[PDB]
Parts: C-alpha cells; structure tokens; sequence
C-alpha cells in the first residue's frame, strides 16, 4: 500500500466536484433572466462514481412565457452551501499533506 | 443548439399580447 | 481521557446544533395551519441535562411540544376551518426565536473557542522538556 | 518475577497506544469521508474533533519516536 | 449570554401581548354592550442570591 | 441524579408565562 | 537528596490541576445553557495539597438567574480561562526546564 | 466567591403575599 | 504583575453587566403601575465604588432607586386610582437609560481589550530570554 | 475607610439642581465616607 | 565587573516599572466611570529612580460632567499602547543580554 | 455599607401577621 | 501634568452667587 | 484515565533517568580504561 | 494668554 489514492482518500476528488457545481450554479442565476433556458443541476453522486451527469432541474412553479426554470431563491441557497462545503473538503485534503509530511519529516 | 429571445417584461407575458416579434419568439426554443 | 474538554465541548456544539435546527422548524412552520385541530404544528424545544454523578457532558434528552394554547383565528373561508369558523395555528413566537437564534449562534460559536484553545494546551504539554 | 515480564508489560503498553493512536486515526478519516461524501447525519464539530484528536495523537506518537532514536543513538556513542 | 438579552426579550414579548388586547378593543369599537379591556404592566421582581 | 430543562427563551421569563410544559419543569 | 521529587518540586502536582481546573472551567462554560445547573468552583490550594499527598465547591452568582436556575456568569468563566491558560503555560515552562536542567548536569552539555 | 451550599433557585414570584 | 490587571478588568465588566441589567429592567418597567408586592418600581441605578488607600477594583455596593418623583397621570376610571383620580407610575426616563446602555456597552469591550492586551504581555514575558 | 463611590453614568452626570440622586449617595462621592 | 547588575544595567528594573505603568494605567480605564474617582499617574523617572537604588494626580484637560472623575478614556487608551510597546521593547532589550551573557560563557 | 440600598429578599409587609410580626 | 494634590471636583451651580 | 501531562512527564522521567545510568557507565568504564593503560 | 480667553471660575 502506501500510495497517494489511499493516503488522500477521496477528498482530492470532492474539490473538484465542488468546482463544478459552483460553475453551474454561477450559470443558472446568470441565465435566470434568459428565456428558454433549463435550469442545470449536477448529480453529486455521478462525479462520485466518475471519481471511483448535468442534469435538469423540474420547476416548482410553471413559467411565465419565458420557458426559464431558474428560481434565485434556490440557487443562492445552494451556492452557498457549495461553497461552506468546498472550504471543508480544502481543510481535510489540506491536513492529508500536513499530516503526510509530518510523518516523513519526523517533525 | 443556441436558446435565446428578449429577457424581462415582454417575455413574461402571455403569448396573446403579441410584444414579442414573432422570429424572436422562434428562437426560444432550439437553433443551430 | 486526554481529551476530556473536547468531549465536553463537542457535546456542547452538538447540543447548540440541535437548538437551532428546531429553532428554524418553528420560524419555517409558523404559518402551517395543516389539517385538524390536534395534528396542527406546534413550537418545538429541545431539552438540555447535565448528569453529575472533572466534566459533565450535555445531553439532549429529546424534543418536547410547547404548552402554550394554539393561536385561533376566525376565518370561516380557508377549507380546513371549523364549525366556528376557527383555524388553529401553531403558537410559535417570533420574538422568543429571534432571541433563541442569538443565544445559540453566540453559545456555539463559544465553545469553539474553548475547543479551540484546549487543543492549543494540549499542543504545549507536548513540548515540556524541550 | 523475570525480566521477561517486565519487558513484555512494557511491549503491551507500547502496542496498546500504537492502537489507541491507530483507531483515532481511523476513526477520524471515516468521519471526514462521511461528512465529505454528504452524508447528513454528520456533524462538522464532530468531524473537527475527531482530527483534532487524531492530530494530537498522532504528534505524540512521534514524540515518543524520537525520543526512543535518540536514546539508541546516544547508546551507541559508549566506551564499551 | 448576559440575561439582559432574555430580560429585555420577556419585555418585547409582552408588549406585543399589550398590543394585541388593545387591538381587540378597535376590533370591536361597533360591537353591542361591549366593556374595553384595561390593559397595563406589573413589576415582578427576581428574588434571589446577588 | 440529573438537572434538565428547555433551554433559551422558554425558560427565562417568569412562570407565570406557563410555556414550559409542568413534567419537563 | 538526588530525586525526582525533590528536583521537579510543585510544578509536577500544580500542571495536573491546572488542567483540571480547566476542564471544571470548560464544562461550566458547555452547561452555562442548561436550565438548573449550578456553576462549579475548584479550589487550588486544597487540589495541590491533595495532588502533593494521595469538597463540591459553588460559585455564588452576582445577579439573580432570570428562571432558568443557572449561576453560570459567562463573562467570568472566559476570563477565569484566560487565567488558567497563562499559568498553565507557565506551570509547563516551569516543569520542563526542570527536566532540563537536570538533563544538562548529568551529561555537562 | 466560592461555597459549599449551591446557590439558590431564583422566584420570580407573580404576587409576593402567593408564598 | 499583570494578574492583577485581570481581576480589575474582571471586575469592571462584571460591574457594566450589572449596570446593563439595571438599563434593561429600568426600559422594561418604564411603563408598569404595578408591582411585585405592593411597592411602585422606581428607577433603579447600581453604586460603583472604588477603595483607595497598584490597583483599585471597582466593585457593586447594592442598587439605589432614583430619587425623581414618581410621573403621577389622571387615569380616574383605572382602579388603582387614589382620592383624586390619579395613578402614578416609575420614573424612568428614557433619555438616561438610553445613554446608559452606550456607555455601560462601550466601558464593557474597553475593559475587553485592556485584558487581552495585558494577556499578550504576560505571555512576552514568558518568552523572555529564549 | 476613604472610600469613593457614586451612581455612574448618566445620572450623576447632571448639574446637582435635578436632584435625582440620594443626598446619602451624593455625599458618598465626597470622600468623607 | 562581571555582575548581573553591570550586565543587564537599568532593563532589569525598566521592566517591572512599566508594569506598574500598566497596572496604573488599567485602573484608570476601569474607575473612569466611577464617580469622584480622581485619574492617577506615575512618574517614571522618579519610580524608576527608586527601583534602582533600592503615584500623583493627572490634571484635567476639560472639567467633569458632574460626577467628579477626572479620567479622560482618550488620553488612557494612548498611553496603554506606548507603555506596552514600550515594554516589549524593554524585554528585548533585557532578555539579549541574557543570551549574549549566556553566548559569551559557551562561546557559541 | 449604602444607605437606602435595596435588598434582594421579598419585601417583609403587612397582611399575614407572619411578617408584620416576625423581625 | 502630574500633581500631588487632587484636582477639585468642578461645581454646576445655577446661580452661581449662592454656590 | 491517563493524561498528556502523565505521559510527557514520564516520557521525561524515563530520559532522565536512561542519560543518567549512561553516563555513569561510561565515567566509570572510562577510569577502568584509564587504569589498564598505565605503566607498571 | 489669548486676549479673550474665557476663565474657568466663577466671574
């Protein structure tokens, strides 16, 4: 054993997801105002898999006209709880090095 | 395929109260 | 047995968690006048004890109803109303959740404090005799 | 009673802390997998307690280490 | 934290009570052989140690 | 022995609110 | 002479209880929310006597309890922590120059 | 100040002659 | 010694909290013609004292009414009303209390940053020489 | 004794003419007591 | 020669002065609004004299309110910070000639 | 000690002999 | 501006004649 | 039921303890050395 | 002194 796979877990991987389910928030409050445009979300546990897809948001309010499933309320909602959780997976994947190098060092 | 129209006012209307030119509306659903 | 303050101030924060969820179930179901007259939403609290038989651990003992009487409204139009033309609404105050909401954010973000500086003597003890 | 036993106490108490420190460390990483992962029954002030104390255990861990190098790195250096 | 922020909190909380029976009373301003309620404030104080 | 209670809001004003239920108090 | 006692002296017993009047300090602090529960007090001079050969004290509050029944002043227990750190941390310093000394007279280093 | 005795539960009494 | 510091620092935010409570009781029963036993509340202000013969702590010596004449208003259908129709009611003065509340607030974090500032010198001291 | 001691704040900051503290506490501040 | 006092000179007793600077100094700040408590200083060349071969008023810029204090909470925040900086300093000072002592006596 | 300092305990008064006559 | 004797608590008369 | 102030101060007491059997030891073997190489 | 400066005394 003794390898980086195991030594980081899965944490070198969540980061990125992180990233990416930002990207698509940060496009549907964007978009929000631009008609016939579907609000996008990202299946967490398919980049979990894809570690070891972009799919469509059904309203809960019919549109006006516009054909956009962008609700704001949900969107800021959810870019923040990305965000809180993005933060976290940097502070374990950081401590996985810091730990790493404490035990070659010696010190 | 490109999704576009006029954002705001006139597209948050029914579509009876014709603001909207009818080749914009078109494009609201699929181009390419 | 090293990390007796950690013990205690982790129940703290899991304590503290608990209040303010039940504190946002009671702001977000201040309105749910729901059906009937007794499955009608009511304020929720939890309850805190502290075993003294060094640390006592605080314990959440489970989440009890408020006694306090629900708050009538005379609407004989809303379809889940009553012979009287009463819906009842749970009796959630606005002002004692408010004041709930400060004192847990205020009580558990203090605990990390002293969580936080336990580690830090924890840390020195490791360099005695250096 | 032999020098044997003695020995054999100390060796227990060693083995007994390297899996002390061992089911700490353990312990910490299912709990940051877990809240990592997204899993709601998991709380951040416990996954920060469960690497804090896996931190501190593991930081004397290495304390003990040197400190056991050291003292065979001074034996060597005897007239003999 | 202080108990002043329940001190003062039990004080917001019955003014609003005060503002509901005084609400009730313009409700009912038209209503046949109707008695306003009096409605005012008591000082109960916290008898203990300090 | 143990010492339990509804704490915050509904603890800290005079009994005579009754919003504690009697078995917790 | 020549003994471990009579090298370290107090500073061995005194950094036990400091450490444990900081978790006395901590558990008053976790519990300042819960309804009846009164504030723990830890007398030192007793806790080092005790400590250098081998009783429930109560911290009389300032103002009256608002109902809830808890004693615990918030505002005194994080500055009794301040203290308790600082001379902790100095109880250590104390403690392990001890070691040092002792280590630095039996090598001539 | 520290004692023996724990301190006492605060009243709050709505009238004082109730007690 | 700067433990010293500590006790006056502690001393003096115990005295702003004791002195806030009295601001937040004397808002809250700004406006009550009743009382507990049988007595009218009257404005209430704590005494702060200081023992010269170092350091001078600052210590509570008890809470001391407001000698202002109670506010009487002609309230002659109330029933507490006396002879001549008139009830009376505390003397707390809005205008007072509010700027006890900034300044017993503001002399409460001062004393704040007097400790923390004298916690860093202990701690410089005990780095001294290495 | 030579103790100093007062209402703080803003009630004794006044002009002594609106007597609104105790005359046994105004004293108190002189420093007799 | 060759004497801890000759050493470490006047920062072995600059030290505790300021201390005491601080210890005058915090008092003031938590007596400023005790009524007729009368601001105090201290003078540190005489205190320093004293210390080495082994408090006063402070005027007031404006009259008080009333209440007979004469602790202006400007004027003490400002010289908090300078005695503090000073004392750090003080210690810098005080603790190199320890190591340059103790440089001296291993030669490295 | 202040004079006309308030006290902390219930205020000793008149119905219920118990208090007009107990000190 | 240190001295060793007290300042003077200042005096708010309303009449200043009387004092 | 331990602490790491029970640990440390017998992680100290133990290198106390082995540096000062040490270098008795080795003061002892070097006067025994220092006696065998003499001139007799 | 300024040539108008209030006193600080009763007049």
């Amino acid at each position: 054993a003794i390898s980086f796979d195991n030594a980081l877990g899965i944490h070198q991987h969540t980061v990125g997801v992180r990233e990416r389910n930002a990207e698509v928030i940060s496009t549907n409050i964007a978009q929000a105002n631009t008609p016939g445009y579907k609000a996008r979300g990202l299946d967490f546990a398919k980049e979990l898999q894809a570690a070891t897809d972009k799919l469509y948001r059904l309203p809960t309010q019919p549109d006006t006209g516009d054909g956009n499933t962008v609700d704001l309320d949900l969107e800021r909602n959810l870019f923040m709880q990305n965000q809180i959780r993005h933060q976290a997976s940097l502070d374990f994947l950081g401590s996985k090095f810091k730990n790493l190098t404490k035990a070659i060092k010696g010190e | 395929n490109m999704v576009a129209g006029i954002p705001g006012a006139l597209s948050n209307q029914p579509p009876a109260d014709a603001s909207i030119p009818q080749d914009v509306a078109q494009m609201k659903d699929g181009s390419v | 047995s090293l990390f007796n303050v950690f013990n205690v101030t982790g129940s703290a924060m899991s304590a503290e968690s608990v209040r303010l969820n039940t504190t946002s179930s009671n702001l977000a179901n201040a309105d749910s006048v729901s059906s009937s007259a007794k499955d009608t939403y009511k304020a929720r609290h939890a309850v805190f004890g502290a075993e003294l038989s060094d640390t006592v651990p605080v314990k959440v003992m489970g989440i009890v109803e408020s006694d306090k009487p629900l708050s009538a409204e005379y609407n004989p139009d809303h379809p889940l109303a009553n012979e009287e033309g009463y819906i009842y609404k749970p009796n959630v105050n606005v002002m004692e959740e408010m004041a709930n909401m400060i004192s847990a954010s205020r009580a558990y973000q203090t605990n990390v404090q002293v969580a936080d500086s336990s580690k830090q003597m924890l840390l020195r003890t490791l360099q005695m005799g250096q | 009673a032999s020098g044997a036993k003695v020995g054999a106490d100390f060796n227990d108490l060693l083995t007994k802390a390297i899996n002390n420190v061992n089911t700490l460390q353990k312990a910490s990483g299912d709990l940051q997998t877990r809240f990592d992962r997204g899993d709601a029954d998991v709380s951040l002030s416990d996954v920060m307690i469960a690497r804090n104390k896996s931190s501190v255990a593991f930081d004397a861990t290495v304390q003990i280490r040197n400190k056991l190098v050291e003292a065979y790195k001074d034996l060597m250096n005897m007239p003999v | 934290m202080d108990r002043a922020l329940f001190l003062a909190m039990s004080g917001a909380k019955q003014n609003m009570q005060a503002l509901q029976l005084r609400a009730n009373n313009l409700a009912n301003v038209s209503t046949t052989g109707f008695r306003a309620d009096l409605a005012q404030a008591r000082s109960m104080q916290a008898y203990g140690e300090g």
